[PDB]
């Protein structure tokens, strides 16, 4: 029982509110706010939100089944906003069974506000289930049943129903916040849940989101508020990274794992979303054409970082944003510029999914569109990261791409580094790649050396006789 | 011909600024605080702001006594792009606004000067000759690698008064071996005296460079035959390794800036 | 055809002293 090292972060309250929300007063919860050690003695004059959040260990680690919609089970833990994406990696490797990850889509958006495109709601299926379809593909998202984050939850469901592997290996991470949970109820149990449950009701909620029905396993964050949305934002930014940049280990040295962060419309915690991302070294894509933050984003990723400014943030702020316009003030666009002019100078860090006449395509192409632009910066300091870009640019056969992007270049033209290549496009079919590297010349002659006999002889096709 | 006249179908269907973008930055370095956020427009000390309410973190205003614009001290108080302004007690950052006030992690308010050395050789390949680069030479520095970092940071920093060697080349570092390179500091071209785009700064505090350059023409000469196997390297630091200066050297990203502009000065390729 | 339509695919590629 790994519970003697992750946390509450549970706060001890002391009462010194009165905001009179959901017919109730004092601060954020309720006889529940006092814990064990209570509002007593002095501790609290102004409620700091640094002086006391005191960690004890948690009370919500198990497995959570829902009632009928999908007899199955899914493991849960109530992590805290301070523990290190170490005591996790060492729990979700073997503490939970769970593989080593080699994708890590990131998809986020808007909530509760959410109309997906009845074209759009194709292009992202037929988009999303395919990255699923091969490689080892990790889905992290929100745990909400609304949003994008439903609608990568509504076609796990057909991608498990009626597949390639039929019965499920998706691995669909769902992590969002405690405290935005409607029954928390029945959730939390001293020792394990073992099998637990959770009523799904969506009526009662009035501010206080559910989660979802069809994502793999849930890691809630906890600070000790009720309703503040956007808790759950930096710990994933070190999740994701520590996840994808200090796991693995051949080469003798490091390889960085692909991860790629799609959005799709958004709102006040999705440029949040993607800032954060950005800054630590995630490359992103953005659905031009969906509604929200992703468009305003959308349209102003190739001006001038210099251009932005706070009356184009506040032209463009009343045609995507019409009822929330009104709501933003003037601490809010100028705080909601800044920003973005942050993401767009990190333009090795973010594309477009172009719609009409232009990346007509799912929103595949669109990720390693933005791998591409990304790693084009980062292709000599990584060495091997050459051979990654081809292991996934086999996923959609990019023979025009690998063509354009390697072959017009200053190419050293680099014959022992073709070989890796060769290899990676041996593996399985690629039958284009390796013709590919027969016009660029490798010479089989001294490429196939005996080590190089024993690699291709592993990996033979695993469902041949 | 379905081929080609797929290629007919679609055959008729064709009728930034320059300011310091290093301290306005979120999550000020080792410090759980925010900036108020600074856009490029508002920048300038001179755009009105009046929103203006900036935190001020430091690791009030009876400051008085301070020499500024002037050698305060032994602390020499004056930036070489001349004298700045005082908002009561506290300097005012030039080159534009921060996002937070105070000082943060630094000595004290004002141009904070570190002496970041350069030391280059071309890189040997097997022969002696410099082996040519993509289009022109290429050059190698020795960067050093203390364990609690994640980059390549160059060797120097802040200049103890009297010393003229920055504390870093100084300690954790060739030692024992001090006088024949502090009488070969007294003998080069300057590349950058000025400020640097540290995450570090404030609107009340900044940090300023002297960068002196050597370079070695030879390979068994009397001077990399006395620097290199004179130095101890390891006190109590985890590394010292030469490095190749490219595009992409995993160095922290201002420290690359005096490169991009030191590599320069001979036709290399950063 | 494919002679003709050969024709078609580059069809549309068309847009001193005195001493
Ligand atoms: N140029 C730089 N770019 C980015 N981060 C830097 C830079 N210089 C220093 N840092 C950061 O500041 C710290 C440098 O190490 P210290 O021991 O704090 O250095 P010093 O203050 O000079 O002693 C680390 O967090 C890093
Ligand atoms: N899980 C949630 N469910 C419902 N509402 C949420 C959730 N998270 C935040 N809200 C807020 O939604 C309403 C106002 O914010 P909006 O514009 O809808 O979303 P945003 O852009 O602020 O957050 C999107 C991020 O949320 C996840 O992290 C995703 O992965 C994204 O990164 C309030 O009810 C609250």
């Amino acid at each position: 029982i790994k519970k003697k090292e992750c946390v509450y972060f549970v706060e001890s309250s002391k009462l010194s509110d009165a905001g009179k929300v959901v017919c109730q007063c004092g601060y954020t919860h309720e006889q529940h706010l006092e814990e064990a050690t209570k509002p007593h003695t002095f501790q609290g004059t102004q409620w700091d939100p640094k002086k006391h959040v005191q960690e004890m260990p948690t009370d919500a680690f198990g497995d959570i089944v829902f009632t009928g919609l999908s007899q199955k089970v899914k493991k849960y833990v109530r992590v805290s906003q301070d523990t290190p994406s170490s005591v996790i990696y060492h729990l979700m490797t073997q503490h939970w069974g769970l593989d080593v990850p080699n994708l890590l889509i990131s998809v986020t958006g808007g909530a509760k506000n959410f109309n997906m495109k009845p074209r759009l709601k194709s292009i992202f299926r037929r988009g999303l289930v395919k990255v699923a379809q091969t490689t080892g593909a990790w889905i992290i998202t929100g745990g909400s049943h609304t949003g994008v984050m439903k609608q990568v939850g509504e076609a796990v469901r057909d991608f498990s129903l009626s597949s390639s592997y039929k019965e499920g290996e998706l691995i669909t991470i769902g992590v969002a916040t405690w405290g935005t949970v409607h029954r928390r109820e029945g959730l939390i149990h001293p020792t394990g849940s073992f099998p637990a449950e959770y009523i799904l009701d969506e009526d009662g909620q009035g501010n206080l989101t559910c989660l979802d029905s069809n994502h793999s396993h849930f890691i809630l964050v906890d600070d000790g508020t009720h309703g503040q949305y956007g808790v759950e934002i930096p710990l994933r930014t070190r999740l994701e990274k520590f996840i994808s940049e200090q796991t693995k280990e051949r080469g003798g040295v490091a390889i960085k794992i692909p991860i790629v962060c799609v959005v799709l419309e958004g709102g006040p915690g999705t440029l949040h979303t993607i800032d954060n991302a950005t800054t630590n070294g995630t490359p992103c894509v953005v659905v031009e054409g969906s509604g929200r933050v992703a468009d305003v984003i959308a349209q102003v990723a190739n001006l001038p970082v210099s251009d932005i400014t706070i009356s184009l943030i506040q032209q463009k702020l009343s045609v995507f944003f019409q009822e929330m316009f009104e709501t933003f003030t003037e601490s809010r666009i100028v705080e909601w510029t800044k920003k973005i002019q942050d993401i767009v100078r990190r333009r090795q860090l973010l594309t477009v999914f172009r719609e009409g006449k232009d990346g007509q395509q799912d929103v595949d192409v669109a990720i390693l569109q933005a791998l591409l632009k990304a790693s084009r910066s980062q292709d000599h300091f990584g060495h091997e990261n050459w051979d990654h870009q081809l292991k996934l640019a086999v996923a959609w056969n990019r023979v025009d791409i690998a063509r354009s992007e390697i072959f017009m270049d200053e190419w050293q033209w680099k014959p022992s580094d073709l070989h890796p290549t060769m290899t990676a496009a041996l593996i399985s079919n690629k039958p284009e790649f390796v013709k590919l590297f027969l016009e660029n010349g490798v010479q089989l002659k001294e490429f196939v050396t005996w080590d190089t006999l024993l690699y291709l002889y592993e990996n033979l096709d695993p469902s041949c006789l | 011909i379905s081929n080609k006249v797929d290629a007919m179908v679609d055959l008729l269907d064709l009728d930034g600024d320059s300011y310091h973008v290093n301290a306005r930055h979120l999550l000020y370095p080792n410090c759980p605080v925010t900036r108020f956020p600074v856009p490029n427009e508002k920048v300038p000390w001179e755009t009105e702001f009046l929103i203006y309410d900036p935190p001020f973190y430091t690791a009030l205003e009876p400051l008085s006594t301070i020499q500024y614009n002037v050698v305060d001290g032994l602390r020499d108080r004056r930036s070489f792009h001349g004298p700045y302004t005082v908002q009561a007690g506290l300097p005012l950052n030039p080159m534009g606004r921060t996002g937070l006030r105070g000082r943060g992690s630094l000595s004290c308010f004002g141009p904070n000067h570190t002496l970041y050395p350069m030391v280059t050789r071309w890189r040997r390949n097997e022969d002696g000759a410099i082996c040519r680069k993509s289009i022109k030479k290429m050059l190698e520095v020795l960067v050093v690698k203390l364990p609690l970092s994640e980059h390549w940071a160059l060797p120097g920093g802040s200049r103890e008064p009297g010393e003229m060697l920055p504390r870093k080349l100084k300690r954790i570092l060739r030692q024992e071996h001090w006088p024949s390179f502090e009488n070969l500091l007294k003998c080069g071209m300057e590349v950058y005296k000025g400020y640097m785009d540290d995450p570090r700064n404030t609107d009340n505090a900044w940090i300023e460079t002297v960068a002196v350059s050597v370079h070695f023409q030879d390979q068994n000469d009397v001077e990399l035959n006395r620097l290199n196997s004179n130095l101890h390297a390891c006190d109590s630091g985890a590394s010292i390794r030469w490095q190749v200066v490219d595009r992409r050297i995993p160095l922290y990203a201002n420290h690359k800036t005096l490169l991009q502009k030191a590599a320069a000065e001979f036709g290399a390729h950063y």
